[PDB]
């Protein structure tokens, strides 16, 4: 069964490359090309180029000329994107792609993406902060506040608590760290945020109370 | 580069109602046109290539058209797993382009947002931040805003927004935004009041405390 992984997620500082592997398997790796797209948070798809793996050929997008550089490895049946002088833009989730036509259906696959993180910030756990009811039903969450780099995740007593939570979208802040509230509904008659913070080991279950 | 503008760039259905999605080219492309589907999260699943047929899996209530500058994707029968984002792209000439997301919502009846407001707890103040948190809960439509005041001093600024996409149970939307400001500047001042503006509401709603 074709398949296409991809390395792992990585975090930059601005000026410095990224060198991001899609590695391929169930195909012929020479006979199609291998091609690069983007997508930014929140953000539409960009195109990078495509290599072709028979001869090591290329073509890129000009919006990319000198920056990026596509080679491969037949013996490992790997394709590379690097891309040089990371700038802030550059954050999105990077994918490697291929389209064959077996049988006669055309068939596309995917790898499952990598997350370049450009940024001068430093890796750092979030600080918890409750967020308590003020007097028919109450509204409590927590303030998951300055951490770097995603992902933060938020569980409402330990996973038994799934109904009528809302974990909100994290935003990025000037300072470069990111925050997000996650908030919960429940009738005016305990209650733990679980948050941890893979980047940083950082897990911080919090109590909320009025 | 070529163009593709997609047109709307949302649009509220429901599971049945057939769905029509525009593309439009700022050069002849011959019949060179790809629409993907996309889920947040998750890489394009690919739908249609030679802007009429259908990649494998595809099923067949996903149709495409068009030819030269005007494209489009239909969607016979709309389906609970079709809500998405979809985007068509050009491939008759460098660079490939695509145009922006068409995103799919579900459309249902309209609903006030829950406001509430909660103020920045002591925890962060022995810090030396604060952070007032103006919540918007189970609203429908998205289109919403949130406007912070300070002793009625309007805010501008030093506030960001977040909002959850549909519910899965009820398709509504949440939203918070956040105020953040000094410890020294939140002892400055006296009452907070964040006002909300749906048009779910007959008039503008407010939330408000009295500390600092
Ligand atoms: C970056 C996106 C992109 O553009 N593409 C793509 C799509 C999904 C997965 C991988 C690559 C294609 C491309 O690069 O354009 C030439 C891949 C080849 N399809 C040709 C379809 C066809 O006609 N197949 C049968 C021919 N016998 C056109 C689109």
């Amino acid at each position: 069964q074709v398949q296409l992984v991809q390395s792992g997620a990585e975090v930059k500082k601005p000026g410095a490359s990224v060198k991001v592997s899609c590695k391929a398997s169930g195909y012929t790796f020479t006979n199609y090309d291998i091609n690069w797209v983007r997508q930014a948070p929140g953000q539409g798809l960009e195109w990078i180029g495509w290599i072709f793996p028979g001869e090591g050929s290329t073509k890129y997008n000009e919006k990319f000329k000198g920056r990026v550089t596509m080679t491969r490895d037949t013996s490992i049946s790997t394709a590379y994107m690097e891309l040089s002088r990371l700038r802030s833009d550059d954050t999105a989730v990077y994918y490697c792609a291929t389209e064959l036509v077996k049988d006669y259906y055309a068939m596309d696959y995917w790898g499952q993406g990598t997350l370049v993180t450009v940024s001068s910030a430093s890796t750092k756990g979030p600080s918890v902060f409750p967020l308590a009811p003020s007097s028919g039903t109450a509204a409590l969450g927590c303030l998951v506040k300055d951490y770097f780099p995603e992902p933060v995740t938020v569980s409402w007593n330990s996973g038994a608590l799934t109904s009528g939570v809302h974990t909100f979208p994290a935003v990025l802040q000037s300072s470069g760290l990111y925050s997000l509230s996650s908030v919960v509904t429940v009738p005016s008659s305990t209650y733990i945020c679980n948050v941890n913070h893979k980047p940083s080991n950082t897990k911080v279950d919090k109590r909320v109370e009025p | 580069d070529i163009q593709m503008t997609q047109s709307p760039s949302s649009l509220s259905a429901s599971v049945g109602d057939r769905v029509t999605i525009t593309c439009k080219a700022s050069q002849n492309v011959g019949t060179n046109v790809a629409w993907f589907q996309q889920k947040p999260g998750k890489a394009p699943k690919a739908l249609i290539y030679s802007a009429s047929y259908r990649y494998s899996g595809v099923p067949s209530r996903f149709s495409g058209s068009g030819s030269g500058t005007d494209f489009t994707l239909t969607i016979s029968s709309l389906q609970p797993e079709d809500f998405a984002t979809y985007y068509c792209q050009q491939y008759n000439s460098y660079p490939l382009t695509f145009g922006q997301g068409t995103k799919l919502e579900i459309k249902r009846t309209v609903a006030a947002p829950s406001v509430f407001i909660f103020p920045p707890s002591d925890e962060q103040l022995k810090s030396g931040t604060a952070s007032v948190v103006c919540l918007l809960n189970n609203f429908y439509p998205r289109e919403a805003k949130v406007q912070w005041k300070v002793d009625n001093a309007l805010q501008s600024g030093n506030s960001q927004e977040s909002v959850t996409e549909q519910d899965s149970k009820d398709s509504t939307y949440s939203l918070s935004s956040t105020l953040t400001l000094s410890k020294a500047d939140y002892e400055k001042h006296k009452v907070y009041a964040c006002e909300v503006t749906h048009q779910g509401l007959s008039s503008p709603v407010t939330k408000s405390f009295n500390r600092g």
